[PDB]
């Protein structure tokens, strides 16, 4: 487990365990709380079908080492796009200059401990032939085009990564991970009487491409997703103007969980709260959501896009209850902010690569199910919106304003879903909106494996989830 | 530093030559791009060093073509053996992809074989301690401005230099160097149980083109304090000014709408608008790719194609698409040198200051910040979160937030009333504030 990665990242590059001791020693010459060495190699492929042919394919390789030196609030950081002793020495010697004062040189003995595996170590890039991979795309194109005569264009892509990491630190941490990730994306264009619109579908997770050919509710998953993109395009083609103003909004199960990612998720990342810049700073023990809301960030979920067998600091992923029956319980941490807040690591210390600094980041963020049926929720609204799908969103964690934009939405009139409506951005205040949640469904699901989260220029794979739910008052950015 | 940069330049030039030679026997054509970027990024918290980050990034990308089949590969390792593996990877891929006659190296007659020197390289020997002091000065100037400033997100200073080299199988091999330096601060103010954050910055290719740290701090505080105690508007229709910073982004939506990729796929709401009036008849958008030291100047595009002075919009008329090699071939046209984007847009003001625009509008909304995506490529439908200021009797009354603005870009662009003389000068697209006659504002 550690052995396999250590052979590939250290031994194959002329390094041993004792080299790690020596470089961490170099960091500890200065007065630091902590130092780490982060080793990574990754292999990325993508294939794209458009106009019924395989237009493009790419193979991308990266490898490197990143080295941090930390003293209280302070981080020095340097890295190299190679794994070598010289790269390590150059990086450590630059990073330690964050402080000039000499340290005691005390470091804990390096000691690996077991963690639970959350996803296969089998390389998804090598586990299926190129001909079979491309046949997934060909199948998607054929099903979409057969689904409706108005389908004029289909773009379908397959993307895969295989990633090895090893981290070694001054606090004795020695840990490794082997991280697969695959994604199938489908986009379709429909035309009728000169009017055109588009629709999309897809997903994936931490497993091989075989997942796209397995069963989803009695059909082949890729067929189902091809059909979904066509359905979405046809909904949008018929959509009429959305209404403008404050009204009840019923959010679907799954990816509409973007609500949580924006309204509370980032606001509960420990760096913002340690600095006092988040609206949730100092609010542990307060009512920050309705009493119906329990919100978790969960890095333990087998096979999921957003999961972390270890995070990037070697901390095993955890089930972290952030809000319990409306009450704030705590924050997502990395090692730095945990120490500064007098708290403990939570398994949320994540970095985009060896070339970037880790910080507190989400994994899979969702709301636990309640007692209402989705039908009961819809029937409770005299006039409002039903939004079962979203694109992305955005949040200002200080002023507590957030947005998220619908990708499939409908009017609710007299407790029934009626007319499809055009894409609208919804806006509210995080805490206030969470406090307006009056009904929580019994139908929890997470997204299909599509989440990408940005913070300080760093993109990461995440998950979101929720049941169907009702927000009593939310501002809808329509025109009508 | 210039010895370091010239050494890197020679290494990169050889890496392109090596990749092209390894490809030449087994492909009909090939394109190779390499880059290297080096520098420093520092931050401060309450005027003390927080982060010191030493940056060093390199990359090589190759695309090869055989029987009109394309394959690509990339690596951050530029050793000859890594380059060989990257070349072979791309070749192997092109055995599996389908023949596509619009794919291939850009047309020899459009290539920048002798690329112009646009004077993009103005290096500075800035030590970490010197960088820290600049960041600290900007942050401290912000924090000392007003007692309602109660927290900080820090000062930040960045200074980098870059080397880029491009080559292809038509014989082009050209490279250039560039620099970018920037200084910012971001603070938090409070009033009546409300917290607000904002920032200010300065950016340029030369250190001596930056505003002072003390200017940055003063601008940061001014912006931050102006956000305090916002109101949520009630739902209404009113005129809207896009303040200069967001106005640049309003014109920015045009790029996607006139891109050749969207045009050949029929996925743009401007599909049938070539040669037609889409903007007011006094409005011209000038593109200037060869401005000396320009923030988005480039001597060639990402496919090595020459860049030209063009009036993208002339007297409100859409004069051309933004084409790359592939989309140009799809449409039966020639590349316009837009692979990788646009290259300095300039829109003149029509003579009014910001203050005079407020007087002209009288009553309406000024948007200074937008949130979310909410812009449809195919329909032009527009729905974004907004913050800004409410204006009545020609004067700012209070800040506003937790509202949306919505409309359609086709209508918004056609009916622009005026563009201000208050030009934003730190961006690719540069213009003043823009007055629109009406939008739907959703709120209470
Ligand atoms: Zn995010």
């Amino acid at each position: 487990s550690l052995n396999l990665v250590s052979e590939q990242l250290l031994a194959a590059n002329g390094l041993k365990h004792q080299d790690l001791f020596a470089i961490l020693g170099q960091l500890a010459e200065r007065r630091l709380d902590y130092g780490d060495l982060y080793f990574q190699s990754s292999y990325h492929e993508s294939w794209v079908l458009e106009d019924r042919i395989i237009k493009d394919g790419s193979y991308n390789i990266d490898q490197g080492v990143g080295v941090r030196a930390i003293s209280g609030e302070k981080t020095g950081f340097a890295y190299a796009d190679q794994i070598s002793l010289l790269a390590l020495e150059q990086s450590a010697q630059a990073a330690r200059t964050i402080v000039r004062d000499s340290g005691d040189g005390k470091v804990q003995t390096l000691g690996a401990v077991e963690h639970s595996p959350l996803y296969t170590s089998v390389d998804p890039l090598q586990s299926m032939s190129r001909e079979e991979k491309l046949d997934i795309l060909r199948r998607v194109d054929k099903v979409a085009r057969e689904a409706d005569k108005r389908v004029q264009e289909v773009t379908a892509s397959l993307s895969g990564v295989y990633e090895l990491i090893l981290v070694a630190a001054t606090d004795g941490t020695l840990a490794a991970d082997v991280r697969p990730l695959v994604r199938l994306s489908v986009s379709v264009l429909v035309e009728e009487d000169g009017k055109r619109e588009r629709g999309a579908s897809g997903g994936g997770g931490r497993f091989g491409y075989e997942f796209f050919l397995a069963d989803l509710d009695g059909e082949v998953r890729a067929d189902a997703w091809a059909k979904e993109a066509v359905r979405m395009a046809l909904v949008n083609l018929s959509a009429v103007a959305a209404p403008a103003g404050t009204m009840p909004v019923v959010l679907g199960a799954g990816w509409p969980g973007v609500l949580l990612h924006e309204a509370v998720g980032h606001g509960l990342e420990g760096d913002f709260n340690r600095r006092g810049t988040s609206v949730f700073s100092g609010q542990v023990g307060e009512l920050v959501a309705s009493e119906l809301c329990t919100v978790v960030d969960d890095g333990t979920m087998v096979d999921r896009r957003g999961s972390v067998a270890i995070d990037d600091e070697g901390t095993p992923g955890q089930y972290n209850v952030l809000i319990e029956n409306g009450i704030l319980k705590g924050y997502m941490q990395d090692k730095l902010n945990a120490r500064l807040m007098g708290m403990t690591p939570t398994g949320n210390g994540r970095r985009e690569s060896y070339a970037h600094l880790p910080m507190p980041r989400m994994t899979n963020t969702y709301m636990l199910p309640g007692k209402s049926t989705p039908q009961e929720i819809i029937e409770s609204v005299e006039y409002g919106i039903y939004a079962p799908n979203f694109g992305g969103g955005q949040v200002d964690i200080t002023s507590d304003k957030f947005v998220f934009s619908t990708s499939e939405a409908y009017l609710i009139e007299n407790g029934k879903v009626t007319k499809p409506v055009k894409g609208a951005t919804l806006i509210g205040s995080g805490i206030e909106t969470m406090q307006q949640i009056s009904m929580v469904g019994n139908d929890l699901k997470l997204d299909n494996g599509v989440g990408v989260c940005g913070k300080e220029g760093q993109s990461l794979p995440v998950g979101v989830g929720q049941p169907t739910l009702k927000v009593d008052n939310l501002t809808v950015g329509g025109t009508a | 530093v210039i010895s370091q940069v010239e050494a890197q330049r020679k290494i990169l030039e050889e890496a392109v030559s090596t990749a092209l030679e390894l490809a030449s026997g087994k492909s009909d054509g090939a394109e190779v791009a390499v880059s290297k970027t080096t520098g420093i990024s520092v931050s401060t918290r309450y005027g003390e060093v927080e982060n010191v980050e030493f940056n060093s990034d390199g990359a090589l990308g190759i695309t090869v073509y055989h029987q009109n089949r394309k394959g690509s590969a990339s690596s951050t390792d530029l050793s000859p053996q890594a380059i060989a593996r990257t070349v072979q990877a791309a070749l192997d891929i092109a055995r599996y992809t389908s023949p596509d006659p619009c794919a291939g190296v850009a047309d020899k007659e459009l290539l920048a074989f002798d690329a112009p020197d646009l004077d993009l390289f103005h290096p500075a020997e800035v030590s970490p301690d010197e960088a820290i002091e600049l960041a600290a000065r900007a942050e401290q100037a912000a924090l000392q401005a007003d007692k309602r400033i109660t927290n900080t997100e820090g000062g930040s200073f960045n200074s980098h230099y870059g080397v880029k080299v491009f080559g292809n199988s038509h014989g082009m091999l050209q490279g250039y160097c560039s620099t970018r330096h920037s200084l910012s601060s971001c603070v938090i103010a409070e009033e009546n149980g409300d917290m607000e954050r904002d920032y200010a910055y300065t950016i340029g290719r030369a250190m001596s083109d930056l505003q002072t740290p003390e200017w940055v701090g003063a601008d940061c505080a001014r912006r931050t304090l102006s956000r305090l105690s916002p109101r949520k508007l009630s739902t209404m229709k009113a005129p809207v000014i896009f303040a200069n910073e967001v106005a640049t982004g309003l014109f920015g939506h045009l790029v996607g709408a006139i891109a050749g990729g969207s045009v050949y796929r029929k996925s743009t709401f401007l599909l049938d608008s070539l040669g037609k009036q889409i903007l007011p008849d006094w409005l011209t958008i000038e593109e200037h790719p060869h401005l000396l030291k320009g923030l988005a100047s480039t001597p060639f595009d990402s496919e090595g194609v020459r860049t030209e002075r063009r009036d993208i919009i002339k007297d409100g008329i859409l004069t051309q698409w933004l084409l790359t090699s592939y989309s140009a071939r799809k449409l039966g046209l020639k590349s316009t040198g837009h692979a990788g984007g646009i290259h300095n847009w300039r829109i003149a003001g029509q003579g009014l200051s910001f203050e005079q625009m407020l007087k002209e509008m009288g009553t309406g909304l000024v948007v200074t910040e937008l949130m979310g995506q909410g812009v449809s490529a195919i329909t032009g439908d527009y729905s974004r979160g907004a913050a800004g200021f409410w204006v009545e009797n020609g004067e700012i009354q209070y800040p506003v937030s937790e509202i949306t603005i919505a409309g359609n870009l086709k209508d918004m662009w056609r009916n622009i009333v005026t563009v201000g003389n208050d030009i934003e000068t730190r961006s690719n697209i540069q213009c003043g504030s823009v007055l629109l006659p009406e939008m739907k504002i959703a709120g209470q």
